[PDB]
């Protein structure tokens, strides 16, 4: 019970950490595209 | 904490500051009042380890040798029976001391520095004080 | 001037050993604790040594001897209990030594959890008051617990130092200012050095300074307390060939010293001297940088016979005699001349002036250059 506990927790911060580093570079490779594009 | 470090000027004598150590046991979670008494605990550890080691030698000597049977058996006593009593009884005793050594030291005191070896010899004391085989060997 | 003033060797455990930690004791100062790292030469022999030296008595044995199981990577003195020396080995754990006790193996260890320290904790200090205080131990993970020097099973706080993206931070060496428990200073394998606080609503890394272009190899804050406040100053070590000078607001060096021409592995602040710092290299050369004096060159130059690697050097609490060690374990006390040691009554208002001129000298050197 507590493993499964603790892989679950483990699985979601796999999957907020996915999130906030997809948008982040997104954002900045998005802005980076736009400047090489001027 | 000011107000509880006026134990010296107020406890002479370790049994007053044991009661009154037990007394005020819930203030100790808080970890700059754990902090704060740190002199007294070491004494008191030593108090307390020096019990333990004249219970030791109480028990050192035998239950025939000592006089506990013949004052069991001026109060009829049967000696089986009597044997039983003064061997829960010296439990009771390390139980008493185990109960004081856990208020002294605060909750995880079996973890502590001194409290480890304080755990694991009552724990060796008492699979010896176990009184099973003899009740069964009187059965029989 | 640099002058020898003691030799500390012991054959039968620092052979083939390099120096790993070193630290005075507050209440004695004429103890050192000496850590030592694993002989693959003798792989009976315990990896770890934690060898305590006096520096009263006019003997050449060591005072005590302590070892472990695994190797020893940093061990301190601990400084609200005279009889316990803390050490934190290679294993990640934090093993607590004492005197009392009639053996040399250690009397309490922190368990291989999940919950205490696993990679190799490479810094261990004891921080807080007499009637309040907690050990510091941060691992190469970037894992830090905070443990009472009673309670080693399991620790009171414990975080995970992350900075950016969620990224593990590879810490290598921690100082911590004078008289601050919660605010403190990092320095990553990575080139980074970060700062840092404890508890608080903000509890993690703080700030970022790029800097470096090798592994932190050590920092140490500003020790030294005076008329003018230094506590928001200190100073970093590299692989990198470069001591830099740096500060708790500008985000950039405020000074590079790149007058070694080899490798550069440990500095820290003179605790009375306010602008005196010594630092190591590669060849045995032990430097010496008064600010007050010159910003460009060593003030005070010395070197080890042989030419070792110079691992680890430590200043005493009074200031005047000075300890370093090497890759054979042939710890040197060095005693410096009183003329440098001893600063003047204005010493910290002349060292605030250099500190001014060094800020102007340095913020117009880009914007011409740029413009």
């Amino acid at each position: 019970l507590t493993q499964y506990e603790r892989e679950k927790a483990l699985r979601r911060q796999a999957e907020e950490k996915f999130i906030e580093f997809e948008d982040a570079l997104e954002q900045e490779k998005k802005e980076l595209q736009i400047q090489v594009e001027h | 904490t000011a107000r509880l470090r006026d134990q010296l000027g107020t406890a002479k004598n370790a049994n007053e500051m044991f009661r009154i150590f037990s007394r005020f046991n819930a203030l100790f979670v808080r970890p700059h009042i754990r902090g704060a008494i740190r002199e007294y605990q070491t004494q008191l550890i030593q108090r307390v380890k020096d019990d333990i080691e004249s219970l030791h030698d109480k028990f050192k000597v035998q239950y025939p040798q000592s006089q506990a049977c013949k004052m069991s058996h001026v109060r009829d006593l049967p000696p089986v029976s009597g044997s039983i009593i003064w061997a829960k009884q010296i439990d009771r005793q390390l139980t008493a001391y185990m109960k004081r050594v856990e208020d002294v030291l605060g909750k995880g005191w079996e973890n502590h520095v001194e409290g480890q070896k304080l755990k694991q010899d009552g724990d060796s004391f008492r699979m010896k004080l176990n009184t099973q085989e003899i009740f069964d060997d009187w059965a029989r | 001037k640099l002058s020898l003033n003691r030799q500390f060797f012991d054959e039968r455990w620092s052979k083939h050993r390099v120096v790993s930690c070193l630290d005075w004791s507050s209440q004695y100062p004429e103890l050192l604790v000496a850590s030592y790292n694993n002989n693959e030469d003798a792989p009976h022999e315990p990896d770890g040594v934690a060898l305590v030296w006096n520096m009263k008595y006019k003997k050449t044995t060591p005072e005590y001897v302590f070892h472990c199981q695994s190797a020893v990577m940093s061990a301190t003195f601990a400084k609200f209990h005279p009889n316990l020396v803390v050490g934190g080995t290679y294993s990640g754990q934090i093993v607590l030594w004492d005197n009392r006790s009639n053996k040399r193996t250690p009397v309490q260890r922190t368990p291989l959890s999940a919950a205490a320290h696993t990679h190799p904790v490479y810094c261990v200090n004891v921080v807080g008051t007499q009637n309040a205080h907690n050990l510091i131990s941060i691992s190469t993970d970037g894992k830090i617990c905070s443990w009472s020097l009673d309670m080693l099973s399991h620790p009171q706080d414990s975080m995970e130092l992350v900075h950016k993206q969620s990224k593990a931070v590879a810490v290598t060496s921690m100082s911590f200012p004078v008289g601050d428990v919660n605010n403190f200073v990092v320095g990553s394998e990575e080139g980074s050095v970060y700062t840092a606080c404890r508890h608080g609503s903000k509890a993690g890394i703080s700030e970022m300074f790029e800097g470096h272009q090798g592994p932190i190899t050590g920092i140490h804050c500003h020790a030294a307390v005076g008329a003018v406040d230094f506590s928001h100053l200190f100073v970093t070590s590299s692989f990198d060939w470069t001591v830099k000078l740096w500060s708790t607001k500008n985000n950039k060096p405020l000074y590079s010293f790149e007058d070694n021409a080899g490798y550069v592995y440990d500095v820290m602040w003179s605790p009375t001297h306010p602008a005196l710092f010594a630092c190591v290299d590669g060849m045995g050369r032990l430097d010496l940088w008064n600010l007050n004096n010159d910003t460009e060159v060593p003030t005070a130059s010395i070197s080890v016979e042989g030419n070792p690697a110079l691992n680890r050097v430590r200043w005493t609490h009074s200031g005047r005699e000075i300890a370093v060690g090497d890759s054979e374990g042939q710890i040197v006390i060095y005693d410096v001349g009183e003329q440098i040691a001893v600063p003047r009554n204005d010493e910290w208002a002349r060292f605030g002036r250099t500190l001014a001129e060094i800020n102007a000298n340095r913020a117009d050197a880009e914007e011409e250059a740029a413009t």
